[PDB]
């Protein structure tokens, strides 16, 4: 739960809201890179009760 | 005489370079307002994220 990538401030009044989409694109790229690097193939166990 | 030659040289340079005395004062003064300006506030707001 500690990972945070959308930190706000995308809509900044200085640019009148322009260049908003670029920040979300960068955040999504960072999220994809984090997912790729820390991905892992998990072990399988089946239990009968 | 050193002071007078310094004044003459500086004034001649300012006249040649088309720089008013107020502009050079604002360029080289050590005094400042001491209050945070809106530009600095915008810089901080855009820089924090």
């Amino acid at each position: 739960n500690g990972v945070t990538f959308i930190r706000g401030g995308a809509w900044n009044g200085t640019t009148a809201g322009l260049m908003a989409g670029e920040t979300l694109l960068l955040n999504l790229a960072e999220m994809e890179k984090v997912w790729l690097e820390r991905d892992e193939r998990a072990l399988e166990v089946t239990r009968t009760v | 005489p050193r002071l007078v030659i310094w004044l003459y040289q500086v004034t001649q340079w300012l006249t040649e370079a088309e720089i008013t005395t107020e502009a050079i004062w604002l360029l080289c003064t050590p005094e400042f307002s001491g209050n945070i300006s809106p530009e600095i506030s915008n810089l901080l707001n855009n820089l924090r994220p």
